RNA sequence: ACAGGUUUGG
RNA sequence: GCGGUCAUACGAUUAACCCAAAUUAAUAGAUCCACGGCGUAAAGAGUGUUUAAGAAAAAAAAUCACAAUAGAGUUAAAUUA
RNA sequence: GACCCAAACUGGGAUUAGAUACCCCACUAUGCCUAGCCCUAAACCCAAAUAGUUACAUAACAAAACUAUUCGCCAGAGUACUACUCGCAACUGCCUAAAACUCAAAGGACUUGGCGGUGCUUCACAUCCACCUAGAGGAGCCUGUUCUAUAAUCGAUAAACCCCGAUAGACCUUACCAACCCUUGCCAAUUCAGCCUAUAUACCGCCAUCUUCAGCAAACCCUAAAAAGGAACAAUAGUAAGCACAAUCAUAGCACAUAAAAACGUUAGGUCAAGGUGUAGCUUAUGGGUUGGAAAGAAAUGGGCUACAUUUUCUACAUAA
RNA sequence: CUGAUG
């Protein structure tokens, strides 16, 4: 993609290599949103379209005690929420996208109704995705399986230690008074 | 029309089900003919067990009956049975002793027999190609074959007689006419080969 | 609308309590047999349609299965696929592929290990087992359901029975399963009667073309036939109304072995015909073993003859037959 | 197209009734008739007399009860007294409701020489059964 | 020009 | 654009609006076209060269298989006297 | 000068109402060589030449949007590749090229329907053909229409009228006509009753047709704008209450079949004469009563019954006379 | 093959 060559190393023999020095400065920056919204009582949501490791990408937000997707998303979901989940629903407070691309090869439904409601987006983008629209991308690969096992794995973590610390601080909270 | 498509056919033939020992091959379909909880029609009045019917007859009588008047279809194709059995009795013992053991008095054999001597071969197609109709000569199927040679006899035994004779009577002589290869039947069936052969090289007008 | 059909119930137990005050029967074994039963008599609505009758039933029934709450007093979903439209399908489908993989890799190591332990246990013709219909299944999942993704769950449970099933993955798969009623249209044979010290004597009903015919048969006589008290020669001039007579006796080949006696009623020659045809036929399978009965009933001797002559319609001639319809 | 006793669909908005919102090939299915008597029987007699009483009673209550009738009303006929059963809404006080059936028990019993009886079910407003 | 009406089922 | 049977558009009445010793009609004016466009709406002229005239605002280049063109000679397939 | 072959024109032959066209045959100018003219093309790749850029940025479609130096053109449409000039071996020619007059439009692109004697797949189950049976159009009669004829109703009058309103006309019915009578004239009252007077092109009530077609549609959501459209199941923006379809119900058991049902709309379809009616018209009359007549067929036509026989006719009779 | 108009 044109808005991938700021975020690449080279081309090693017709691939295209990511760099991880700006791979690692983005993933910092993620993973400490994610945890701030995890510490303040925000919905995650983990999208995903991809029928490789959807069964991952539920069981790690099983773990993680928030919210999936990786499923045929619906037309009006986030736009239309009042009327395809509930009378009165809460929008997802962040929205984490395992895989940019759809199983079509175009991006997402989600990436843009995110931004048409004003929802942050992290994502994980490969050399073949569009990150203008993403809060938080992170350049790296969504194919391999060890590279989205060690982001399930990073996210959950990041979860759990902060709702792991907001527990602590309301523990100190009862007794500050 | 108010049985389902699930009511099979029944099966009349008493010989199908006497001797179900003697093959295999039947024994594979006849023992699950039932297993399917397949329902079964109920046998026409028509059609029986008997052995002295024909499905042949019994088509004739269905093609004679006019209206429904099935027991004067039946009284008719009962009086041309016997008039041919009788006209043929009265030259058997009117032929010497060589002719004795070539003439035929049984009417079913000379009546299929007939049938079969005035059902075409070949028959005659429109097709409409240039704005004009071709008769294009076609193969026929087994039951439009035995259908016409049946539907000629009628219609010439109908109209072409005399209002004094009556119908078994006139029956009786087309019968012996098409059983010998004489009658006017059997010439309307050469008049349509004939007919396909002048058309014979509009044969290509056909595409099945 | 949860606490509506909360104050439904308790409603509905004081209308039983007083339903059965009131019919006199005791309130501790009154049951849903004897509220129909009573609404039937207090109310007797005659309507041809049942659903419009008046009923009292628990209110279970009557009102549909209505969804549980979602989400908390702070908004937060309870399911972890509540974004997902179909929370209670996708669930579903997700603990099917959770225990698919757990399957596949216990399989794999005890392959690893050489053991096999497992067995066929999918083949359930015997016991008569299908699958889950689209209704049955919304009838589970409380939310609607598609064509779709109902035979993607099929196509996967057929899957998870393909591979060597476990313990607790027999019991999961066996509450998809419905059991199918009885496939055999065997007819119940009548047994033999001896009625005034008359030996092998039988009796068979048949109609057919508003047609009754009622025919008793005794086994040890010869063979003929007593109609209306005139013999069947007189009674059927016509030779084919005596080959239907014939017609169920020569596929038995039981003509001079048995005497018989029929009664018949409304219709003309053939529907008389017909009618008794049936009943004789209905009426021999006393006396004959069961694999010639199947015979009879395959060959067209014991079922009905539908055929009824339709109604004539308005505006036609005969039921099928239209005017003339002029072009101009 | 069949139009007898057949309100049409509007956009989504009419509120319609029980007996409005099923077409006359349902009677006897899913409804009933607003009327029995035994005049419409096979070997019984007198039933054009009840057919001009039934619609002189419904003439009538129409414009005895103005604007505030429900529904349609239910005559039944049994053992030479006439029942009215009248679905009412509760816009007239009962002090006039109470004068309205006491003047109309006696006037049709005076007019139809025979004993009548009026039976008034209240109800807040008109009950909907289809869209509304 | 601070512009407006007017082509067409639109 | 309105008038063929409820015309706020015709004629009259009531009422209302805007001007006002002025108000309308007609004709002249002032103003108004393009520092905009040229594939499909009007517009890239059938082609090349040159004169007049104009821009040279930073540096580079010129030329290679194949059916350009004009003459002279020849014919493999088909057809025909 | 050449001429194998093709072919304007032409002459025959087909088709057609006509065919001085498409189709077939023959043949000429011509296409061919030399020399001299003519200088026109949808001469279009409808995109000018020269050096560039991929910055800002999609009217629509199409070949994506643009810079700097230039040249040639463009001022609503028709008139008009026109008239009049100049020039040209062109003399039915080319180039350049207006005006009077008429109109408020002329145009380019697109969306949705409708249509297609356009391509391609799947179909027709009494339906198109291949095929079956019984009829109409021929005769007599019954009956309904169109016409002539009387003083003598009306409406329907393509599918969706024509034994239709009428499951029904000697008086009444009957609203038609000619003669005669009454005018607060059915009701408790009413400067009031009553009108079968006009308008079905104002209606309600009831129906016909597409139609056993499945679509109509409130509330939302999306589209680099939106006239409108909204789908990919290994799923790409669609959720959708409701009305239809379906299911159920009825033809006293199922199944089938039949019946019933069939939305929104099209035909300003039928009905002021079932009944009430908005508007416009009558009131000693377009209102209300009595008597008597409402023919007739020169003719055409629709639907039925009877037959035109031998599978017929008559008699007794269930069908063997 | 052919086959016009409103
Ligand atoms: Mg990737
Ligand atoms: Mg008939
Ligand atoms: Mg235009
Ligand atoms: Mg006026
Ligand atoms: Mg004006
Ligand atoms: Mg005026
Ligand atoms: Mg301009
Ligand atoms: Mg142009
Ligand atoms: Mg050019
Ligand atoms: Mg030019
Ligand atoms: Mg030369
Ligand atoms: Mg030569
Ligand atoms: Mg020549
Ligand atoms: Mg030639
Ligand atoms: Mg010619
Ligand atoms: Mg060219
Ligand atoms: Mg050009
Ligand atoms: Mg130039
Ligand atoms: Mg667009
Ligand atoms: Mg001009
Ligand atoms: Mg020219
Ligand atoms: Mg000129
Ligand atoms: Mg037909
Ligand atoms: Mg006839
Ligand atoms: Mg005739
Ligand atoms: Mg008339
Ligand atoms: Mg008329
Ligand atoms: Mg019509
Ligand atoms: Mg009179
Ligand atoms: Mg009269
Ligand atoms: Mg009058
Ligand atoms: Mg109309
Ligand atoms: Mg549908
Ligand atoms: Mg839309
Ligand atoms: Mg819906
Ligand atoms: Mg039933
Ligand atoms: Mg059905
Ligand atoms: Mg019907
Ligand atoms: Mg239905
Ligand atoms: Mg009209
Ligand atoms: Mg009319
Ligand atoms: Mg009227
Ligand atoms: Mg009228
Ligand atoms: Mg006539
Ligand atoms: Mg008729």
């Amino acid at each position: 993609h044109r808005f991938m060559e700021p975020y690449l190393f080279g081309s090693r023999l017709g691939q295209d290599i990511i760099d991880l020095e700006q791979t690692a400065a983005h993933l910092q920056l993620a993973l400490n949103f994610t945890a701030h919204v995890a510490y303040r009582e925000g919905i995650i949501l983990f999208v995903s379209r991809h029928r490789q490791f959807a069964h991952l990408i539920e069981t790690t937000a099983r773990d993680c005690g928030e919210y999936a997707h990786t499923r045929y998303f619906k037309g009006g979901l986030l736009t239309n929420a009042p009327l395809l989940l509930g009378p009165g629903v809460r929008l997802p407070d962040l929205i984490i996208f395992l895989h940019t691309l759809n199983n079509v090869f175009e991006p997402h439904v989600a990436v843009r109704d995110a931004a048409k409601m004003n929802i942050p987006t992290v994502g994980i983008v490969d050399t073949n995705c569009n990150p203008a629209l993403i809060t938080y991308p992170v350049p790296g690969n969504d194919d391999s399986p060890p590279a989205v096992r060690l982001f399930c794995r990073l996210f959950q973590v990041a979860i759990s230690r902060a709702k792991e610390k907001r527990r602590q601080v309301e523990a100190l909270y009862r007794l500050q008074g | 029309s108010r049985y389902g498509p699930e009511y099979k056919d029944p099966q009349i033939d008493k010989e199908y089900y006497r001797k179900p020992l003697a093959e295999q091959t039947e024994e594979e379909k006849y023992e699950r003919d039932f297993k399917k909880t397949q329902l079964i029609k109920a046998a026409p009045a028509t059609k029986t067990s008997s052995v002295f019917e024909d499905p042949v007859i019994s088509k004739f009588t269905n093609m004679m009956m006019k209206g429904g008047n099935k027991v004067l279809a039946r009284s008719l194709m009962t009086q041309t049975l016997e008039a041919v059995k009788r006209k043929q009795f009265a030259k058997y013992h009117a032929a010497s002793a060589e002719e004795q053991a070539t003439i035929e008095r049984n009417p079913y054999t000379i009546f299929h027999q007939a049938l079969k001597n005035c059902e075409p071969v070949i028959g005659l197609v429109p097709i409409l190609k240039g704005g004009h109709f071709y008769q294009v000569p076609v193969p026929l199927a087994d039951r439009r074959r035995r259908f016409l040679a049946m539907k000629w006899m009628i219609a010439e035994c109908r109209e072409k007689k005399h209002r004094r004779v009556l119908m078994p009577e006139k029956l009786s002589q087309e019968l012996l006419e098409a059983f010998h290869n004489q009658g006017p039947v059997i010439k309307r069936k050469h008049d349509m080969h004939k007919m396909a052969e002048a058309n014979r090289a509009l044969a290509h007008y056909r595409w099945w | 609308t949860v606490d509506f059909i909360k104050k439904q119930i308790e409603e509905f137990n004081i209308g039983k309590r007083h339903l059965a005050n009131m019919m006199g029967e005791d309130p501790e074994t009154f049951t849903q047999e004897d509220i129909d039963r009573a609404i039937a008599y207090l109310f007797p609505s005659g309507l041809f349609e049942k659903r419009a009758r008046p009923i009292m039933k628990h209110p279970e029934e009557i009102f549909p299965k209505q969804r549980a709450i979602q989400w908390g007093e702070d908004g937060r979903p309870f399911h972890f696929l509540f974004y997902t439209g179909k929370q209670s399908y996708y669930s579903l489908m997700h603990d099917t592929y959770g225990k698919l993989l757990d399957v596949e890799k216990h399989h794999n190591q005890l392959r690893a290990k050489d053991l096999l332990a497992e067995k066929t246990k999918i083949l359930k013709d015997p016991i008569g087992s299908r699958w889950l219909i689209k209704e049955e299944l919304e009838e589970m999942l409380v939310e609607k359901l598609s064509d779709q993704d109902y035979a993607q769950f099929i196509r996967l449970l057929e899957r998870l029975s393909a591979l060597p099933c476990g313990a607790t993955e027999e019991d999961f798969v066996n509450r998809f399963r419905r059991s199918i009623p009885i496939q055999s249209k065997k007819q119940l044979i009548e047994p033999l009667q001896y009625d005034e010290q008359g030996m092998a004597f039988s009796r068979g009903e048949g109609k057919r073309k508003t047609a009754k015919a009622e025919v008793v048969v005794y086994g040890q006589g010869s063979g003929r036939i007593d109609v209306n008290g005139v013999d069947y020669l007189l009674y059927f001039p016509v030779t084919q109304d005596r080959e239907q007579l014939m017609f169920p006796l020569h596929f038995l080949d039981r003509l001079g072995k048995h005497d018989m006696t029929c009664a018949v009623s409304g219709g003309g020659r053939s529907a008389q015909a017909g009618a008794v045809r049936l009943a004789m036929a209905r009426a021999l399978c006393s006396f004959v073993t069961e694999d010639e009965v199947e015979w009879m009933r395959q060959a067209g001797l014991l079922t009905a003859d539908p055929r009824v002559r339709e109604r004539k319609k308005p505006g036609q001639e005969g039921a099928r037959r239209k005017f003339t319809w002029k072009k101009r | 197209k069949n139009r007898a006793a057949r309100v049409r669909v509007s956009k989504g908005d009419k509120p319609v009734t029980y007996e409005e919102a099923h077409a006359p090939h349902y009677i006897a299915h899913r409804k009933g008739w607003l009327s029995l008597h035994t005049g419409n029987l096979d070997g019984e007699d007198h039933a054009a007399e009840r057919t001009v009483e039934d619609v002189f009673l419904r003439k009538f209550m129409l414009g005895t009860f103005p604007g505030c009738l429900a529904d349609q009303l239910v005559l039944k006929r049994r053992a030479n007294q006439l029942e009215i059963c009248a679905l009412v809404l509760r816009q007239l006080p009962p002090h006039k409701f109470y004068f309205l059936v006491g003047y109309s028990e006696t006037l049709l019993s005076h007019f139809y020489k025979c004993p009548v009886h009026l039976h008034l079910q209240t109800v807040p407003s008109k009950v909907v059964y289809k869209y509304i």
